[PDB]
C-alpha cells in the first residue's frame, strides 16, 4: 500500500459526500464545488444514532413501572431527573419545550461524541473494503455543519422565545438602551447587542467543533505517525482524557441552551 | 472548512428529534417519576396525620 | 509555495493568544469556584453550576478565535 | 464527628458529638466539617444548625460571638 | 507503511483502553443505578408502612 | 499579492487579542463573582443581576475588534 | 502599490491593545465593586454611582486608541 | 512604501501600549478605591480626592505617549 | 527550501502558547486547590474530583493548539 | 530615507514601555497608599508624603526613558 | 543554508516560553503549599502529595513542548 | 546606512524593558512598605530603612542595562 | 555568513526567556516562604528545606534551557 | 560586515529580559519581607538572612545572562 503518512492523514481527514444537482459520490481528487453536495456518512451515523436516542427512551416509557424500577429504567430515569434538575434550577416559565429540547441535545450529542472513541480505522476500513467507497470518517459532530445547524436553530429558538415573551416593544428596548441608556448612544449599542447575541449561538457551535475535530486529529496522528508497538503509550493517555472532554462538551451544551432560553424570555 | 449544504439536512433531522421526543418520550416518563414521588410523599403525609 | 506558507503563522497566532486568553480566565474563574467549596462543601452543587454560566461567558472570544483560525488552517489551507 | 461547645458567659448551651455544622461568619457563611484547620472568626446574630451524629438536625439561635 | 501494522497498535491500544474502562469507569454507574434501586425500594416500604 | 495575504495576519491579531482580554477580564469578575456568591448564597439573584450589567460593559470593546477582525477576513479579503 | 496594508496592520495592533486593555481595566474594577457589593446590599446603588465615576476614565485612552484605529483603516486605508 | 507606513505603525505602538498602561494602572488603582469606599460608607469624598491626585499623577506619562502619537499621526506624516 | 523552517517557526509560535497557557492555569487552579484541602483535609477527595471536572476546561484550547502544532510540524 | 523613517519606531518602542511600566508600578503603589487611607484616614497625610517619597524612585528610571526617546525622535530623527 | 538558521531560532521559542509556562506555573502552586504548611506543618507530607500529584499535570504541555523542540533541534538538525 | 538604524533600536528595547523592570519592581516593592507603614506609623523609619536596602538591589541590574544603553547609542554611534 | 548571528539572537531569546521564568517563580515562592517563617519562626528548619524541595522543580526546566544555550552558543557557534 | 550589527540585538534583548525577572522576581519577594518586618520588627535580621539567602537564588540565571550579554556584546564581538 503506496501510503506516505503525510497522505495517509489527508485522506483521513476526507469527507465522504453526494451531489444534490447530479447524484453522484464525491472523489479523493475531485469534488463537486458548488454547495450542494451533502456530507453523507455523518448523516448516516448522525440520523442513525438520534434513532437509537428515541427507541431506547420508548421503549422504556412505554414499560415504564412506577414500583421498584428495573435496572435499565433506574438508569434513563436517573438521566430523566439530572436533565430536569438543571432546567428547574435554571428556568422557572412554563414553556413545556425547554426540557426536552435539553435532554434531545444532551444524550444526542453525548452518542455523537462518544463514536470517537472508537479505533480510528476500523470503519473506515469495511466502509472501503466492503462497500468500496472512497472514504469514512465517522464522528458526526466533529464537522462545523452539523454543529451550526445545532446553533443556529438554537437562535431561531432564541430569537422566538425573545420575541414572544416580551414583545418588540421591550425587545428593541434591550437592544438600544443598554449599556448607556440614552438616545445619542442608540447607534453605539445597536452594534454591541447585536455581535453580541450573534457570538452567543456562533460561539456556542464552534466550541463543540473545536474540541471534538482536534480531538479526533490527534487520534489520526497517533495511528499515522507512530509505529505499532508504541502507539498505546500515546492512545491511552489521551482516550481516558477523551472520556472528560465528550461529556463536558456535551453538559456544556445543554446547559449554555437553558441558560440562553431563561435569559432570553425572563 | 466547507460550509455545506448539509448545514440544513441536519436542521431538519433536529427538528424532528426534538418534538417526537417532546410528545412522546418525556411526558410518558416524568408522568411515572412525579408518580412515584407523589406517592411516596403520601404516605407521609399519612404518617404526619396519623400523629396528629 | 510563496503564497500558502504565512498563513499557518497567521493561524497559529489566534490559536496560541486564544489558548492563553481561555485556559488563564478559566483558571482563575475555578480557584475562585474551588475557594468557595471551600469554604462550603454543601454548596457545591449550587456552585457549580453558576460556574458552568460564568464560564461559558469566558470563552466565548477564544472559540470564535479558535473556529476561525481552523477555518484558515483548512478552509483557506 | 467532632466535639461542639456551645458557651454563653452564663451558662452553657450545646455540648453534644457533631457531624457539621453551619454559620454565618462576619465575613460570611462557613460551613465546619470534621479535621477542618484551626480558624477564629466573630459570628453575626443569627441561626446556627447542628447535625448529631445519626444526621438529627436541630437550629439554635445566637444573638453573636465569637466561633 | 505496514497499514496493517497500524491497525495492530490500534487494536492493541483499544483493548488497554477497554481494560481501563471496564476496570475503574463502570463499577461507579452500576453503583449508583442499584443506589438509586434501594433508595426506590425503602422509600416504596416505608411508605407502606405508613398505611397500616 | 501581500495586500491579499497580510490581511489575515492582521486580523489574526485582533481577534488574539480581543480574546485574550474579554477571556482574562470576565474571568476576573466571573472569580469575584463566584467568591461573593460562595460568602452570601441568598444574594445569588442579586449579584448575577450587578454582574450581567457590569460584564456588559466589559464585553464592549473587544466585540468592536473581533468585528473588524471578521470585516477583514471577509469583506475587504 | 503596497502602501496601504500595513495600515490595516497598525489599526489591528493599536486596536487589539486597546480591547486588552480596556477589557482587563474593567474587568478589574468590576470584580472589586461586586466584592463591595456582596457585603453591604443595601448601599449598591452608592457603589454603583461610584463605579461608573472611574469606569468612564480607565477607557478614555482606550477609547482614544479604537477612535484613531478606525480612522486608520475606514478613513486613511 | 518604507516611508509613511512606518510612521503609522509607530503611532499605532505608541497609542496601544498607552492604552495597555492606563487603563490597567487606573483599573487597579480604582478596585482599591471601591474596595475602600465599600469599607467606609462615609469617607466616599475623603478618598475619592485622593484618587484623583494619584489618578492625576498616573494618567499623565501615558497622556505623553499620547500627545506624540498625535504628533507623529498629523505632524510628521 | 524556504517553506520548512517557516512552517516549523509557525509550529513552535503554537506550542510556547499553549504551553504558557496550560501551565499559567493549571497553577492558578492548583494553587487554590492546595489552600482548599489544607483547609478541609478531610475532605480532599471531594475537592480534588471538582478540581479534575473543571481542568477539563483549562486544557480545552491548549490540546487544540498543540494538536494543529503537530500537524504543521508533521503533516505538511 | 529608511536611515531615519525608521528610528522613529525605536523612539516609539522606547517610550511606550516606560509609559507601560510608569502607569502600573505608580497604580500599584497608590492602590496600596489608598488601601491604607480608607484604614486609617486620619493618617493620610504620613502616608502621601513616603507615597511621593518612593513615587520619585518609581518614575525614575521611565523618565529617563521618555527623556531619551523624545531627544531621538525631535533631535537625532 | 538557512534552514540551519531558523531551525534554532524556532527550537529556542519553543523551550524558552516552555520555561516560562513550568516555572511560574509551578512558583504560583508551590507558594500555595507553602503558606499552608506555615499554618499547620502537622500536614506537611500530606499536603506535600497533592502537591505532587497537581504539579504533574502543570507539566504536561511544558515537557511536550521541550521535547518537540529537542526533536528540532538535534533531530532535524 | 543599517548599521547605525539597528544600534539605536537595541536601545529602545534595552532602556525599554530596563524601565519595565525597574517601574514595576519597585512598584510592588514600595506598596508593601506602604501597607506596613499604615498599619504602624510609629514604626515608620525602621520600614524606611530596610526598604531602601531592598530596593539597591533591584534597581541593580536595571540600572546597568541604561547604561549599556546610554553607551550602545552615544559610544558604540 | 549569516548562521552565528542568528544562532546567538535565538540562544539570546532562549536564556532571556529562561531568566524570566525562573527569576520570577523563584520570587513567588520566596515570597510565601518568608511569609512562613514570620508566622511560626522555630520551624525554619523546616520550611526552608520544603523550599528548596520546591525550588528544584522549579528551576528543572529553565537549566534545561540555559544548557541547551550554552550548547548553542559555544558548541554550535 | 553585516556580522557586526546583530550581535548588539542578540545582548540588548538578554540584558533587557533579564533585567525584567531579576528585577520584579525581587521586588516581589522584597515585599514579602518588608510585610514580614513590619509584623516582627525585633527579628529583621533574621528574616534579612532569609532574604539574602534566597535572593541568591532568584538572580542565579539572571546574573549568567548578562555575563552573556556582555560576553556577546564585547567578546565575540
Amino acid at each position: 500500500e503506496n501510503m506516505t503518512p503525510q497522505d495517509y492523514i489527508g485522506h483521513h481527514l476526507n469527507n465522504l459526500q453526494l451531489d444534490l444537482r447530479t447524484f453522484s459520490l464525491v472523489d479523493p481528487q475531485n469534488p463537486p464545488a458548488t454547495f450542494w453536495t451533502i456530507n453523507i456518512d455523518s448523516m448516516f451515523f448522525s440520523v442513525v444514532l438520534g434513532l437509537l436516542f428515541l427507541v431506547l427512551f420508548r421503549s422504556v416509557a412505554k414499560k415504564a413501572t412506577s414500583g421498584v424500577p428495573g435496572k435499565f429504567q433506574t438508569a434513563i430515569e436517573l438521566v430523566i431527573g439530572f436533565v430536569n434538575g438543571s432546567v428547574k434550577d435554571m428556568y422557572h416559565g412554563k414553556s413545556k419545550l425547554i426540557a426536552p429540547l435539553a435532554l434531545t441535545i444532551f444524550v444526542w450529542v453525548f452518542l455523537m461524541n462518544l463514536m470517537d472513541l472508537l479505533p480510528i480505522d476500523l470503519l473506515p476500513y469495511i466502509a472501503e473494503h466492503v462497500l468500496g467507497l472512497p472514504a469514512l470518517r465517522v464522528v458526526p459532530s466533529a464537522d462545523v455543519n452539523v454543529t451550526l445547524s445545532m446553533a443556529l436553530g438554537v437562535f431561531i429558538l432564541i430569537l422566538f422565545y425573545s420575541i414572544k415573551m416580551k414583545g418588540i416593544g421591550g425587545f428593541t428596548k434591550e437592544l438600544t438602551l443598554q449599556p448607556f441608556n440614552h438616545w445619542a448612544f442608540i447607534p453605539v449599542n445597536l452594534i454591541l447587542e447585536g455581535v453580541s447575541l450573534l457570538s452567543k449561538p456562533v460561539s456556542l457551535g464552534l466550541r463543540l467543533f473545536g474540541n471534538m475535530y482536534a480531538g479526533e486529529l490527534i487520534f489520526i496522528l497517533i495511528a499515522g505517525l507512530l509505529p505499532w508497538w508504541s502507539q498505546w503509550i500515546l492512545n491511552v493517555p489521551w482516550a481516558i482524557f477523551h472520556i472528560l472532554i465528550i461529556t463536558l462538551q456535551a453538559f456544556i451544551f445543554m446547559v449554555l441552551t437553558i441558560v440562553y432560553l431563561s435569559m432570553a424570555s425572563e | 472548512m466547507n460550509l455545506n449544504a448539509t448545514i440544513l439536512g441536519q436542521a431538519i433531522a433536529f427538528v424532528l428529534f426534538v418534538l417526537f421526543a417532546m410528545k412522546y418520550v418525556w411526558p410518558p416518563l416524568m408522568a411515572a417519576i412525579e408518580k412515584r414521588q407523589k406517592e411516596i410523599a403520601d404516605g407521609l403525609a399519612s404518617a404526619e396525620r396519623a400523629h396528629k | 509555495n510563496l503564497n500558502m506558507d504565512l498563513l499557518y503563522m497567521a493561524a497559529a497566532v489566534m490559536m496560541g493568544l486564544a489558548a492563553i486568553g481561555a485556559a488563564i480566565g478559566i483558571g482563575i474563574l475555578g480557584g475562585k469556584f474551588l475557594e468557595g467549596a471551600a469554604r462550603q462543601p454543601d454548596l457545591i452543587p449550587l456552585l457549580r453550576t453558576q460556574f458552568f454560566i460564568v464560564m461559558g461567558l469566558v470563552d466565548a472570544i477564544p472559540m470564535i478565535a479558535v473556529g476561525l483560525g481552523l477555518y484558515v488552517m483548512f478552509a483557506v489551507a | 464527628t467532632y466535639h461542639l461547645d456551645v458557651v454563653s458567659a452564663e451558662q452553657q448551651m450545646f455540648s453534644g458529638l457533631v457531624e457539621k455544622i453551619q454559620v454565618t461568619g462576619s465575613e460570611g457563611e462557613l460551613g465546619i466539617y470534621p479535621g477542618h484547620a484551626p480558624l477564629l472568626t466573630a459570628i453575626k446574630p443569627g441561626m446556627i444548625r447542628i447535625v448529631k451524629q445519626h444526621g438529627h438536625e436541630e437550629f439554635i439561635y445566637l444573638s453573636g460571638g465569637i466561633l
